[PDB]
């Protein structure tokens, strides 16, 4: 029943502003927390960005003033624009709905490739 | 502890070095250096009626 | 082989107290009255390794000094440490080491072959050595580690066979050796018509009547016969005519008869132990585990655990008792933070993230996690609520995310100055302290109600026999 | 049960509520 | 947005000093309550003293009157924690937090932290 | 007005050695005692062996009496510790202490440290 | 005096008591000072250099 789907993934010069989203199922899925995830090879998944049910979305402090996270459209989609990328951003990138309370009801969708070269 | 210390005829053993009594209290005792047995027994006590 | 009876014989000093005209109860290791004693006799050669369960009683009906020494060890064959006791012509060697004894040690040092390092050698000088026979009775225990042994040596005529003599024969103390290694087999040396009557000693209590002289002169069981436990149980060796209490007789259980619930299907303590990186500190994941036969022992190999503290059961004795419903409640925190997971301490995280109520019946255990959730670049997976207006109730899980009002403004949501943000992120850094690094740390409440338990430890279920006296051991009933 | 050391050693035992089946042998109240 | 950065030791004399310099940036530090809050291992976090920044006073705690001192400085945003008479049951880890005096109880964020060993 | 200078590694394999060499500088090291105190993480400091400079016994702990080994040097003030026998349970910071046997029980004053780590 | 001894007495119990009163010894000036006969405090080892 959860096909999220990504998409956005491509090539992209370093300096760019990719803009990935990824397209959930017809069905309750909001009210609940939404989380983005890199997966770059060879070491242990780094949150990204948060997607909280009242609003506030809250960056990874790494990462901060170089990534965003964007829903105004309440109808079915979730919006990630990155800026200014940079030569460590290739990596699979997942959008995952039931992250920091998973390890048993964490749902793991698809996942697209980003380089930056 | 306390009390006073009196020669004893009390035979001990050699590897005995103490000395108890019913009320499981001291009695008589071994001096470590010279070989001699002691009686150990508290002093005059009692009760003031007046 | 062949068997004697002890009459009454082995009876040592308890203490090193005199005392006379008195009647003492001790509780000490000693030989009971009337018992069933080995008669090895040598003329043929009988030396054979016996146990060494509390204490040995060796008897001596001795000419000519045959017997000459004594071995107490555990393997004897050089790879625990052993004592061995030897006498000579003049002296005595007493060693503990660790020697390499042959299939039959006998005495011209053929008892060993090797000799590795030892930390105690003793000489005391004093060998503890023909009208009448010699009877050398010497008794052996190794309680606290103090290697005890007491000697009594005596003139004995020999009647017409070989018969422990039935006489009193109070044995004095001899050393007091710094021992301790574990002996559990022992065996004796002979030089080349003797016997020896090696005996075993078990806990009893013993009424001892002292002379004048502070000798003892006779011995009470009190547990021989009944007349004996009257004469214990009124302090006197001469009991008048009479009816007299001693005792209860109390029928001994004769099985441990279990009877624990039908489950046979293993717990997931596994997919909460060893599942993904973790979950996060204000959605601590929260698992029912019912059906399940909880073995806590797994826990301690599929993860290495630290302290752990259970309130309100023991740390160990959890696979006897059958709880109806227990919870796990899994999540991640600093290190020093750990002391704040507790009934009653307050801190950050135990009034914002996690509280644990002050009726609490469970156990928690946090173990570090510093090699699988952490890495060089700035660990920024986790968060936790800092800011929130009241305490946190028990149990109870904070998911919404409203913003924190420092001052007066109204921010109504602008998540600006003054109006911080209530979830922040840890820094789990390789090179930080271990009070900073991430553990693991999950919770598992217990509940015990009157309803049919349905989660246990791996106790296997016996049959039910009735009509008979068995201990009984029930879900929460022993 | 004791008729004293002076005069023998044979005692006698008495158990309490029992009725000689858990435990010369004779039953009484 | 808002970070702390502290100095100072990491093993002292029990008998000696150590200079402890909290070193912030970008901070209201006209009116905020600048202090420390020791961590000692096994237990957890205590308040030491305050320094106020309205009037100037400084507080400290029932144990450590007579064996402390903080001295403020407004040219490049900096304080000293002159520690003296040290003893062996001083071991803890110091936090630099910094608060408003006009909002709730708590500090509103604290830093990354010193440690130090007397004994 | 002095201080200590120390050395060593910072890996060291488990059932490996490391080379440890605390260089002392302007010390009376002819009759001044010197040694290691180790400092496990967790818990406090922990006392390794001791090195006489009167006339040269070293004596070491319980645990440590044949696996570890000084050499003192007084030709350039320096000292060498050969740790043999390593293993997981050995991780501490070593520190390299000087105090004057004619004096009180407490060292003078300590070092810097160095850490190592076996696992 | 170019070659004073030097010699570790040591795992035992020095009794300075059995000194005095034999050949007096002058000039007992300590730089230690222990008016208890140099005992009563125990320490870790002596070196005696004559
Ligand atoms: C102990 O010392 C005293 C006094 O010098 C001496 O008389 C005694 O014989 C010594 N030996 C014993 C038996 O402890
Ligand atoms: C001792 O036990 C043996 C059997 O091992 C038996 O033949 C002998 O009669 C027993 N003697 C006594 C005194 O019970
Ligand atoms: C007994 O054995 C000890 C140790 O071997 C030895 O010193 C002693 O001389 C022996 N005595 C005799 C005379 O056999
Ligand atoms: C105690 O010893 C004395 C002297 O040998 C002796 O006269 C006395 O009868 C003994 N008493 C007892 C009951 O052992």
């Amino acid at each position: 029943e959860v096909q999220l789907v990504e998409s956005g993934g491509g090539l992209v010069q370093p300096g760019g502003s990719l803009r990935l989203s990824c397209a959930a199922s017809d069905s309750s899925f909001y009210d609940y927390e939404m989380s983005w995830v890199r997966q770059v090879p060879g070491k242990t998944p780094e949150w990204i960005g948060s997607m909280y049910p009242s609003g506030r979305t809250y960056i990874n402090p790494s990462l901060k003033s170089l990534v965003t996270i964007s829903r105004d459209n309440s109808e079915n989609m979730l919006y990630l624009q990155m800026n200014s990328l940079r030569a460590e951003d290739t990596a699979m990138y997942y959008c995952v709905s039931n992250w920091a309370s998973g390890s048993t009801g964490d749902y793991w969708g698809q996942g697209t490739l980003v380089t930056v070269s | 502890g306390t009390g006073v210390l009196t020669e004893s005829n009390k035979k001990f053993l050699p590897f005995q070095q103490f000395g108890r009594d019913i009320a499981d209290t001291t009695d008589a005792v071994r001096d470590p250096q010279t070989l001699e047995i002691l009686d150990i027994t508290p002093c005059s006590f009692g009760g003031v009626s007046v | 082989p062949a068997y004697t009876n002890s009459f009454t014989r082995g009876v040592y000093y308890p203490d090193k107290v005199f005392r006379s005209s008195v009647l003492h109860s001790t509780q000490d290791l000693f030989l009971p009255f009337f018992s069933n004693v080995t008669w090895f006799h040598v003329i043929r050669f009988d030396n054979p390794v016996l146990p060494f369960n509390d204490g040995v009683y060796f008897a001596s009906i001795e000419k000519s000094n045959i017997i000459r020494g004594w071995i107490f060890g555990t393997t004897l064959d050089s790879k625990t440490q052993s004592l061995l006791i030897v006498n000579n012509a003049t002296n005595v060697v007493i060693k503990v080491c660790e020697f390499q004894f042959c299939n039959d040690p006998f005495l011209e040092f053929r008892v060993y072959s090797s000799a590795n390092n030892c930390t105690f050698e003793y000489v005391s000088q004093p060998f503890l050595m023909g009208n009448f026979k010699n009877l050398r009775e010497f008794v052996f225990k190794n309680i606290d580690g103090y290697f005890k042994i007491y000697s009594k040596h005596t003139p004995i005529i020999v009647r017409e066979p070989e018969d422990l003599p039935q006489g009193f024969s109070a044995l004095e103390p001899l050393v007091d050796l710094p021992i301790g290694i574990n002996i559990t087999r022992f065996q004796t040396l002979l030089a080349l018509a003797a016997a020896y009557y090696v005996g075993y000693l078990q806990p009893r209590t013993f009424l001892l009547k002292y002379n004048e002289n502070g000798t003892i002169t006779d011995a009470v069981d009190c547990a021989l016969d009944p007349l004996s436990e009257t004469k214990c149980t009124l302090k006197s060796f001469t009991v008048e005519k009479g009816i007299y209490q001693t005792s209860n007789f109390r029928v001994q259980p004769t099985e441990s008869i279990v009877r624990f619930p039908n489950i046979t299907n293993l717990c997931p303590f596994d997919e909460v132990f060893n599942a993904t990186r973790f979950a996060s500190v204000y959605a601590w994941n929260r698992k029912r585990i019912s059906n399940c036969v909880a073995d806590y022992s797994v826990l301690y190999n599929l993860a290495p655990f630290f302290t752990f503290k259970c309130y309100g059961v023991s740390p160990t004795k959890l696979n006897d008792l059958c709880f109806t419903n227990v919870y796990a409640d899994s999540f991640v925190i600093r290190g020093d933070e750990v002391r704040q997971i507790a009934p009653g301490q307050t801190g950050n995280i135990a009034d914002y993230n996690y509280k644990l109520p002050d009726d609490f019946t469970g156990c928690v255990i946090a173990w570090n996690s510093n090699k699988l959730d952490s890495k060089v670049s700035g660990n920024y997976n986790y968060l936790y609520r800092l800011f929130r207006k009241s305490n946190l109730k028990p149990f109870e899980r904070d998911i919404s995310t409203e913003i924190y009002q420092a001052g007066n403004k109204p921010c109504n949501g602008v998540a600006g100055f003054n109006c911080y943000f209530p979830l922040r992120s840890y820094s789990f850094r390789p090179t930080y302290g271990v009070g900073h690094q991430p553990y693991r740390v999950v919770v598992l409440s217990f509940e015990l109600l009157h309803a049919p338990a349905t989660v246990c430890g791996p106790k296997k279920s016996t049959n039910l026999v009735k009509n008979k006296c068995v201990n009984f051991n029930f879900n929460g009933l022993k | 049960i004791t008729p004293g050391t002076n005069t023998s050693n044979q005692v006698a035992v008495l158990y309490q509520g029992v009725n000689c089946t858990e435990v010369n042998v004779f039953q009484t109240r | 947005e808002v970070q702390l950065v502290e100095s100072g030791g990491g093993l002292v004399q029990p008998g000696g000093s150590l200079r402890l310099s909290c070193a912030a940036s970008d901070f209201y530090f006209d009116y905020y309550e600048m202090s420390w809050v020791r961590q000692a291992p096994g237990q957890g976090l205590e308040w030491v003293s305050t320094i106020s920044g309205l009037g100037g006073a400084t507080y400290y705690a029932d144990s450590v009157k007579g064996r402390f001192t903080i001295s403020r400085d407004n040219s490049k945003n900096t304080l000293y924690l002159q520690m003296n008479s040290l003893r062996a049951e001083d071991t803890a880890l110091y936090y630099c937090a910094t608060r408003s005096p006009f909002g709730d109880y708590a500090f509103s964020y604290w830093g990354q932290g010193t440690l130090v060993t007397v004994s």
